[PDB]
């Protein structure tokens, strides 16, 4: 027998289920979610340097 | 490098930057809502202490620890 506590706590903690990622699509109007940042738009290759 | 004693270890983190005529080593250490954040930058030194010019510190690590910090001590060799 295996028993999983899943206790939870006040402190911030990152244990989480894996998030699946789809394939990327550019130059079309799509909905998107990039690491929690969500929105709607057309994604194109950028010349900006981060 | 002798160290002494500790128990019930909670969090570990290794070698994000691996290492961090002279260089100024600037660090900012802050603890906000349980996340311990370290920002740092290296500035070349040419014999003038604190080289002048604006220089901003980039983020180094962000540790979701939740530790309560009220005091700290610097460990010297």
């Amino acid at each position: 027998v295996v028993v999983l506590s899943f206790e939870l706590l006040h402190a911030p903690a990152t244990v989480c289920g894996p998030k699946k990622s789809t394939n990327l699509v550019k130059n079309k109007c799509v909905n998107f979610n990039f690491n929690g940042l969500t929105g709607t738009g057309v994604l194109t290759k950028s010349n900006k340097k981060f | 490098g002798v160290y002494s004693s500790a128990n019930n270890c909670t969090f570990e983190y290794v070698s994000q930057p691996f290492l961090m005529f002279k260089n100024l080593r600037e660090f900012v250490f802050k603890n906000i809502d349980g996340y311990f954040k370290i920002y740092s930058k290296h500035t070349p030194i040419i014999g003038r202490d604190f080289p002048q010019g604006f220089s901003a510190l980039e983020p180094l690590v962000d540790l979701p620890i939740g530790i309560n910090i009220t005091r700290f001590q610097t460990l010297l060799a």
